[PDB]
């Protein structure tokens, strides 16, 4: 997944 | 390939795999294709070891902050250690070349680079009656063996910390005209922002760590009134202060 900001994330 | 791409679909598996993850931050593709080149036999000697990838520094920039990188300055290199939550950021005033990152890997893998401790950069002023600690400048300010140091841990977002923020102010502003302004610091933290030693489970936390008694900091339970902080403070330094 990502953020809105451009975040990394799992699930 | 070997350095595949880090990105929202593929972030999982790299997370899953059980290895530390190598970030190759750059903003262009061109870049990122030159830095995946050059760092190609590094990946090789460390497959199975550690994961490299390449991920997009213009989309993915935030990315950055999880690895106490900074968001603006690419291209940019760091390891995480999945398993045990670490971050080692390579120094991104350093140019990236096959000989530093390769020395780097080599670091990281033989054991000889801390694990980094997520900061803020120390303030360029400390103006105004409440101490900006971060992490940088936590054991200089909290643990100065002078000063009894009382230290707000508080998140920006966090309902109690806005209330209590003008008090703690009003409290900083009393010290500081005190004649103990030179002994009592009234400091705080963003502790979202920063790592920091303390076990914080909610927000404010308060502790007074005293002179000569910074092993043995006092955990703030009352009424978060100015006078109740005053008569802490008083009653829990070592200075007696008011």
């Amino acid at each position: 997944g990502k953020t809105k900001e451009g975040v990394l994330y799992v699930g | 390939p070997l350095i595949g791409e880090i990105g929202p679909e593929t972030y999982s598996d790299y997370m899953s795999a059980g290895i530390p993850l190598a970030y190759i931050f750059a903003e262009t593709a061109e870049e990122r294709k030159e830095l995946s080149d050059k760092l190609k036999p590094i990946a090789e000697a460390q497959r199975g070891v550690i994961n490299f990838g390449t991920i997009d520094a213009k989309a993915f920039g935030a990315h950055a902050g999880n690895l106490n990188l900074k968001t603006d300055k690419f291209p940019a290199f760091a390891i995480q250690e999945v398993a045990k939550n670490q971050k080692f950021p390579f120094d991104q005033e350093k140019e990236i070349t096959f000989e530093a990152i390769k020395a780097f890997v080599d670091d990281f893998v033989a054991g000889k680079i801390e694990p980094s401790i997520k900061s803020e950069p120390i303030p360029e002023k400390q103006e105004g009656p409440v101490t900006v600690v971060v992490a940088k400048n936590y054991n200089e300010i909290v643990l100065d063996d002078t000063k009894d140091v009382l230290i707000e841990f508080y998140a920006p977002w966090c309902g109690h910390c806005k209330a209590l923020a003008p008090k703690y102010e009003e409290l900083g502003a009393l010290y500081a005209k005190s004649e103990f302004k030179d002994r009592v610091v009234i400091a705080k933290v963003d502790a979202t922002a920063n790592d920091v030693p303390d076990e914080i489970q909610g927000f404010p936390t308060i502790k007074l760590y005293p002179a000569g008694a910074k092993g043995q900091p006092v955990t703030y339970s009352g009424s978060r009134t100015v006078e109740d902080l005053i008569k802490f403070i008083a009653e829990n330094g070592k200075y007696k202060a008011a």
